[PDB]
RNA sequence: GGUUGCGGCCAUAUCUACCAGAAAGCACCGUUUCCCGUCCGAUCAACUGUAGUUAAGCUGGUAAGAGCCUGACCGAGUAGUGUAGUGGGUGACCAUACGCGAAACUCAGGUGCUGCAAUCU
RNA sequence: ACAGAAAUCUCCAGUAGAACAAAAGGGUAAAAGCCCCCUUGAUUUUGAUUUUCAGUGUGAAUACAAACCAUGAAAGUGUG
RNA sequence: UCACCUUGACCUAUUCUCAAACUUUAAAUAUGUAAGAAGUCCUUGUUACUUAAUUGAACGUGGACAUUUGAAUGAAGAGC
C-alpha cells in the first residue's frame, strides 16, 4: 500500500513544496534531526565525520527515519548514547503526488522526500577522536537504508563548525572564541567595543 | 528604540526635503512641469515664504541642475524704502509682493507697459495683456507647505504683485474682506489690510484699554514715535518708493567672503582619518581591557 | 477526435523564406496622430514658405 | 481558462524596483522631447495612464508627436512575416532619451572636427571607426619578473 | 539649568466613557461643560463586542481638552479630591500622568438638574518649549533626547509644586 | 566657510547614542483686537521682534556603531550557461573542447555632493 | 474611576507589516489610505492610437483636438 | 515562599535546512535601437501654434563639407 521508492527516486519535477496552494500534505515522518548529545560543547566533539551523496535524487523520509535509527543505535549500543551528537542535515520539503485513467490525472500528496545533490552531506556526526570506527561503522550501516551511493568523508574542521582544527585552535587558544550552549560564537575585528567588551573579556591582552 | 538590521536595510528614505519637511515635491511636479508642446519655455513660480523675523518672494524656474532665481525681494530690504517696523505683517508682504513685481518688469524690459494698478484702491483685478504688445509675464503663486486660509500673507504678497503689473492667475476668496454668505470681496477691509489698517485700529484700541499691553508690543513704533493714524502714508510712501527705485541695490558685504570663510571655518570640527581612528580604537583598547 | 491544438514549430522557417521585411521608410512620413493645432498652425506656415519662396524667385 | 488581459504576466515588469518607490524625481518631467528624437520605453509601475503595453518594455523608437504630458512614439513590431510600425500615446515619465544617440552626435563631432584638421593640413585622416586590431609584437623583459609557477595541484577533499 | 528647558502642563484631557447614547451622556457633556468652561466632543466607538452593549459608530464618549491656565486649577481641584496621593504608577514612562475622580462639582455651579452622577478620567500631558518642532507643518522635527518628558523629572516636578507626595499610603 | 529660500541627484544623505556650534540666519519663544481655524490661539490664522533662550529643532563632529555606497587576481574563473563529439557512465549524472560568466562570502575604503539667489567676524 | 485580553482618552514607536468594493498580482505615505468641503468630466462632437488581431469586428484602454463645465488661491487635474 | 532543581511563552544573539505560484542580488543564451548626404554646422524666411519677448517649434532659402561619406563581412541584383 505504498509505491517503492524507484517510482519517486529522481528529481524529475520542480520542488513542490507545502504552501497555501497545496494545504493537505501529510507529515513527514522523520520529526527528529538531532540526537545523542546534541548540548555539547564545541571543544568535547572536535571530530566530525560525513555521510555524503554522490547522486542527483530524492531521499524519502521513510529512508531517512530507517538511517538515522539505525546509525543512532549502533552508536548508542558500542559507544553510548552521550558520545556523539548526530545531525540529519536533510529535511524532506518536496511533495510527493500519486495519481490513484489519464484524463484529469493531477496527483494528491504521497509524502515527503528530500532533494539531494552530488555533495551534500545528509548526516553529520561530531565525536571524540577515539570513536571514529563506531561512527564510520555506524554511518555505513546506514548507508543501506538510502538508495544511490553515498561516502564517508572525514571531514579537516573541528565539530559541527565551519573553520579547520589548526584553525579553531589558534581561535580559541587565542581570544576569539566563547561558548554558546551547543555552538560557539566567533569574536568580530567590527562592531562596538563596549558590545566586544561585555561579551569577549578574554582577548585584549 | 531598537532599530532591526532588517528595517535599516529595507528602508527607503524621502528625498532630502521630503525629510527636511521644506518640499511637497506632489505640488512641486504640478507646479514645475512644463506643456511638452511649449519645449523649453520656463514656467515661472512667485515663491513666497514666511519666517519668522523675514519675507521672501523669489521668481523661480526650474532646470535639471537646480531651480534659477530671476528676482529675488525680502522684507528686511523695505526699510530703503521706509518701513522699519512690522515686517512680516500682511501689507510689508504686499510691500515685498510690489518690490518683486516691478523688480522682475524692469528686469525683463516690461516696465514701460504694465504699469499695473498705480493707485491702490483693493479691487479684484487681473493684469490685462496690451492689445498690439508683449502680453504680461505670467507667474504662478507657490506658496509651499502652509496653510491657504482667508486673509493670509501669501494672498497679500499674491496682491501686491498682481497689483505691481505682473499676471499672477487668482481668485479672490481668499483676501480678507471675503464673505462665505455673497460672493463678493469688501475693498475697504482689504484696503485697509493693504495699508495696515488692521494693525493701526489694534495699536488705538491698546493705547484706549491697557497701556503695559501697549508698552510691550509696539515699542519701537514709540521710539520711532509713529503714530497709529499714520502707517498708512507711511506705506504709501514705500509703495511711490518701490515704484520709483525697486533695481536691488545689495548691501556693504561688510569684510568680504574670504574673511567671513576664514574665521568660520575655526568652528568647523575636522573629519578624523584612519590613523586617528586605529590609535583611538588602540587607546580604547589599552584604557577599557588594559587591566584598569 | 483529440489532436494538435497549438505549434509555433515551421513557423520562423516560413517568415524567413521572404525574410522578415523593414517597412521601408520615407522622407515626410504622414501626419496620422501628429497633434491637430500643430498641424493647423503648419498648414499655414507651408502656406507663407510658398509665397515667400514665389516672391524671392518669380 | 486562459488569461490575456493587457497587464498580463507583468508581475515583475512594472515592479518598482527596490527601494525606489513612491514619487517620481523631477528631472523626468523636466526632460524635453523634439519630434524625431530617439527615445528607450520603460513604464513606470507607480503611474497607469499612458502606461505603454508590455510588448514595447526595452522597445526603441521615434518621437512623432509632443501633447502636453505624453509623447507619441514609432515602434516597429514584429507581426507574423513583416514589420507593422506601430504608434504610441505614451506619458514622458514611460520615456527616457537614449544615450546611444548621444554617443553617435559626439562621434559626429568629433568627424567633423578632425576633418578640418586634416583640411588645415594633411588630408586622409582615416576617421572611421575599426574593430579591435590583433595586437603587435612586444618585447617581455625579465626583471623582477623570472618566470616562476608551479604544477597541476592534488586532489584534496576539504569537507 | 536653562529656563527654556523647563517643565510645563500644556494640556488636560477629561474622558467621561458612558456605554450607550442619550440623555446620560448628553448630560455627561453638560457636566464637562460648565467645568471646562468648553463644549466638549464626543467619541463613537471603534467596534463591536456584543457583550460591553456596545455598537460600531455609537458616540459613547465625551471627552474635552483644557489648556494653559484653566487646566492648572482643574488639576488642583483634582487633587484636592485625591488628597495629593498618587501611586507609584498613574506617572507614564513619557512624563505624562493622570487619575480618575468623580463628583468634584461642588463649586462653579449652574442651574444643576441633580438627576445621576458621572466619573471623570484626569489625563496631563507634560512637554517644555519647544514641542512645536513635532507638532508644526514646516520642518516636523523630534523632540531630542535631552529635551523629552520623563517619568523621574515629571515625578520630581510633581513632588515639587503642588507639594505633594507619590506611592504613600 | 557658516546660514537662509528654492532646488538637482535621492541614505556616502538614513538610524542609535553622546558632545560642541562664534557671527548672522533659522528656530523655539511673546500676544489675541483684526482675517481665519479649532473641544483646546496645541495645530492653523493674525500681530510684535517686543518679554527671553541656545534647552530643543537645525548644523557639525565622535563611535574597532547598525545600515548604505564603492572597489578587490577575496571567494572564483567557482556555480550556472551557449556550442561540439559514434566522449564516459546501466542510469543518475559527469569530464573534456571552444566561449561567456554570477551571488553569498571575505577584506579594504568611504559616510552626502552640488546649481541659482541672498546674507554673515 | 467603573474598565479587565477586548469600550474610551494620552504619549511614544511604527517604511506600511493597514487601507484602497469584489480574485490575484502590480501600485500608492504632507497619498491613490482616512476625514471634511465643493461638485457631476459617469457630459458633447468626431477622428487617431494600443491590446486582443486578419493588424477585421467587439470589449477595454491611451493621448490629443473642438466645446461646455467642475474643482482649487493656483499650477494643474478630471472624457467614470 | 502566602522569594524556592522541577517556568508556557515572548524577546535577544546564534544554528541545521528549503520554495512553480518567495526574494535584496543575478548570469549565459535569446532580444530593442544606433553606427549619418533624408547627415552635420553657419546665416535668416513662414505661421492663425507657442513664448513675457521671432522665445521656441516645425518646415524652408542661401552657403561649407566628395566616398575612409563616418565599424565588419557578404550581397546571391534591389524594390514593387
Ligand atoms: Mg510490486
Ligand atoms: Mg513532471
Ligand atoms: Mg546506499
Ligand atoms: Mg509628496
Ligand atoms: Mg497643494
Ligand atoms: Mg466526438
Ligand atoms: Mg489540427
Ligand atoms: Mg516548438
Ligand atoms: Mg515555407
Ligand atoms: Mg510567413
Ligand atoms: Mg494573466
Ligand atoms: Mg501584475
Ligand atoms: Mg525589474
Ligand atoms: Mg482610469
Ligand atoms: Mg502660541
Ligand atoms: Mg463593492
Ligand atoms: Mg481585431
Ligand atoms: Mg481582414
Ligand atoms: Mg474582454
Ligand atoms: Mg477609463
Ligand atoms: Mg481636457
Ligand atoms: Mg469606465
Ligand atoms: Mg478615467
Ligand atoms: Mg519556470
Ligand atoms: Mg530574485
Ligand atoms: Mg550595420
Ligand atoms: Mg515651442
Amino acid at each position: 500500500a505504498r509505491r517503492p521508492a524507484r517510482c519517486y527516486r529522481y528529481q524529475k519535477n520542480k520542488p513542490y513544496p507545502k504552501s497555501r496552494y497545496n494545504r493537505a500534505v501529510p507529515d513527514s515522518k522523520i520529526r527528529i534531526y538531532d540526537l545523542g548529545k546534541k548540548k555539547a560543547t564545541v571543544d568535547e566533539f572536535p571530530l566530525c565525520v560525513h555521510l555524503v551523496s554522490n547522486e542527483l535524487e530524492q531521499l524519502s523520509s521513510e529512508a531517512l527515519e530507517a538511517a538515522r535509527i539505525c546509525a543512532n543505535k549502533y552508536m548508542t549500543t558500542v559507544s553510548g548514547r552521550d558520545a556523539f551528537h548526530l545531525r540529519v542535515r536533510v529535511h524532506p520539503f518536496h511533495v510527493l503526488r500519486i495519481n490513484k485513467g489519464m484524463r484529469g490525472a493531477w496527483g494528491k500528496p504521497h509524502g515527503l522526500a528530500a532533494r539531494v545533490d552530488i555533495g551534500q552531506i545528509i548526516f553529520s556526526v561530531r565525536t571524540k577522536d577515539s570513536n571514529k570506527d563506531v561512527v564510520v561503522e555506524g554511518l555505513r550501516r546506514a548507508r543501506y537504508k538510502f538508495p544511490g551511493q553515498q561516502k564517508i568523508i572525514l571531514s579537516k574542521k573541528w565539530g559541527f563548525t565551519n573553520l579547520d582544527r589548526p584553525e579553531y585552535l589558534k581561535k580559541r587558544e587565542a581570544g576569539e572564541v566563547k561558548d554558546d550552549g551547543a555552538f560557539v560564537k566567533f569574536l568580530s575585528k567590527k562592531g562596538s567595543l563596549e558590545n566586544n567588551i561585555r561579551e569577549f573579556p578574554e582577548y585584549f591582552a | 528604540d531598537a532599530k532591526s538590521s532588517a528595517y535599516s536595510s529595507r528602508f527607503q528614505t524621502p528625498f532630502r526635503r521630503r525629510r527636511e519637511g521644506k518640499t511637497d515635491y506632489y505640488q512641486r511636479k504640478r507646479l514645475v512641469t512644463q506643456h511638452k508642446a511649449k519645449y523649453n519655455t520656463p514656467k515661472y513660480r512667485l515663491v513666497v515664504r514666511f519666517t519668522n523675523k523675514d519675507i521672501i518672494c523669489q521668481i523661480i524656474s526650474s532646470t535639471i541642475t537646480g531651480d534659477v532665481v530671476l528676482a529675488a525681494a525680502y522684507s528686511h530690504e523695505l526699510p530703503r524704502y521706509g518701513i522699519t517696523h512690522g515686517l512680516t505683517n500682511w501689507a510689508a508682504a504686499y510691500a515685498t509682493g510690489l518690490l518683486i513685481a516691478r523688480r522682475t518688469l524692469q528686469k525683463l524690459g516690461l516696465d514701460e507697459t504694465y504699469k499695473g494698478v498705480e493707485e491702490v484702491e483693493g479691487e479684484y483685478e487681473l493684469t490685462e495683456a496690451v492689445e498690439d504688445g508683449p502680453r504680461p509675464f505670467k507667474v504662478f503663486l507657490d506658496i509651499g507647505l502652509q496653510r491657504t486660509t482667508t486673509g493670509a500673507r501669501v494672498f497679500g504678497a499674491l496682491k501686491g504683485a498682481s497689483d505691481g503689473g505682473l499676471y499672477v492667475p487668482h481668485s479672490e476668496n481668499r483676501f480678507p474682506g471675503w464673505d462665505f454668505e455673497t460672493e463678493e470681496i469688501d475693498p475697504e477691509l482689504l484696503r485697509s489690510y493693504i495699508f495696515g489698517g488692521h494693525v493701526s485700529q489694534y495699536m488705538e484700541e491698546l493705547a484706549d484699554d491697557d497701556e503695559e499691553r501697549f508698552s510691550e508690543l509696539f515699542k519701537g513704533y514709540l521710539a520711532d514715535d509713529i503714530d497709529a493714524d499714520s502707517l498708512e502714508d507711511i506705506y504709501t510712501s514705500a509703495h511711490e518708493a518701490i515704484r520709483a527705485d525697486p533695481a536691488f541695490k545689495p548691501t556693504e558685504k561688510k569684510f568680504t567672503k574670504e574673511q567671513y570663510a576664514a574665521e568660520s571655518k575655526k568652528y568647523r570640527q575636522t573629519k578624523l582619518s584612519k590613523e586617528e581612528r586605529a590609535a583611538r580604537v588602540a587607546a580604547k583598547i589599552a584604557a577599557l581591557a588594559g587591566q584598569q | 477526435a483529440k489532436s494538435k491544438n497549438h505549434t509555433a514549430h515551421n513557423q520562423t522557417r516560413k517568415a524567413h523564406r521572404n525574410g522578415i521585411k523593414k517597412p521601408k521608410t520615407y522622407k515626410y512620413p504622414s501626419l496620422k496622430g501628429v497633434d491637430p493645432k500643430f498641424r493647423r498652425n503648419h498648414k499655414h506656415a507651408l502656406h507663407g514658405t510658398a509665397k515667400a519662396l514665389a516672391a524671392a524667385k518669380k | 481558462g486562459k488569461s490575456h488581459g493587457y497587464r498580463s504576466r507583468t508581475r515583475y515588469m512594472f515592479q518598482r524596483d527596490f527601494r525606489k518607490h513612491g514619487a517620481v524625481h523631477l528631472s523626468t518631467y523636466l526632460k524635453v522631447y523634439k519630434v524625431g528624437d530617439i527615445v528607450d520605453i520603460k513604464a513606470n509601475g507607480s503611474i497607469q495612464k499612458g502606461m505603454p503595453h508590455k510588448f514595447y518594455q526595452g522597445k526603441t523608437g521615434v518621437v512623432y508627436n509632443v501633447t502636453k504630458s505624453s509623447v507619441g512614439v514609432i515602434i516597429n513590431k514584429m507581426v507574423g512575416n513583416r514589420y507593422l510600425e506601430k504608434r504610441l500615446n505614451l506619458r514622458v515619465e514611460h520615456i527616457k532619451h537614449s544615450k546611444c544617440r548621444q554617443e553617435f552626435l559626439e562621434r559626429v563631432k568629433a568627424n567633423a572636427a578632425k576633418r578640418a584638421e586634416a583640411k588645415a593640413q594633411g588630408v586622409a585622416v582615416q576617421l572611421k571607426r575599426q574593430p579591435a586590431q590583433p595586437r603587435e609584437s612586444r618585447i617581455v623583459s625579465t626583471e623582477g619578473n623570472v618566470p616562476q609557477t608551479l604544477a597541476p595541484v592534488p586532489y584534496e577533499t576539504f569537507i | 539649568q536653562n529656563p527654556m528647558r523647563d517643565l510645563k502642563i500644556e494640556k488636560l484631557v477629561l474622558n467621561i466613557s458612558v456605554g450607550e447614547s442619550g440623555d446620560r451622556l448628553t448630560r455627561a457633556s453638560k457636566v464637562l461643560e460648565q467645568l471646562s468652561g468648553q463644549t466638549p466632543v464626543q467619541s463613537k466607538a471603534r467596534y463591536t463586542v456584543r457583550t460591553f452593549g456596545i455598537r460600531r459608530n455609537e458616540k459613547i464618549a465625551v471627552h474635552v481638552t483644557v489648556r494653559g491656565p484653566k487646566a492648572e486649577e482643574i488639576l488642583e481641584r483634582g487633587l484636592k479630591v485625591k488628597e495629593y496621593q498618587l501611586r507609584d504608577r498613574n506617572f507614564s514612562a513619557t512624563g505624562n500622568f493622570g487619575f480618575g475622580i468623580d463628583e468634584h462639582i461642588d463649586l462653579g455651579i449652574k442651574y444643576d438638574p441633580s438627576i445621576g452622577i458621572f466619573g471623570m478620567d484626569f489625563y496631563v500631558v507634560m512637554n517644555r518649549p519647544g514641542a512645536r518642532v513635532t507638532r508644526r507643518k514646516r520642518c516636523k522635527g523630534t523632540v531630542g533626547n535631552s529635551h523629552k518628558t520623563t517619568k523621574e523629572d515629571t515625578v520630581s516636578w510633581f513632588k515639587q509644586k503642588y507639594d505633594a507626595d507619590v506611592l504613600d499610603k
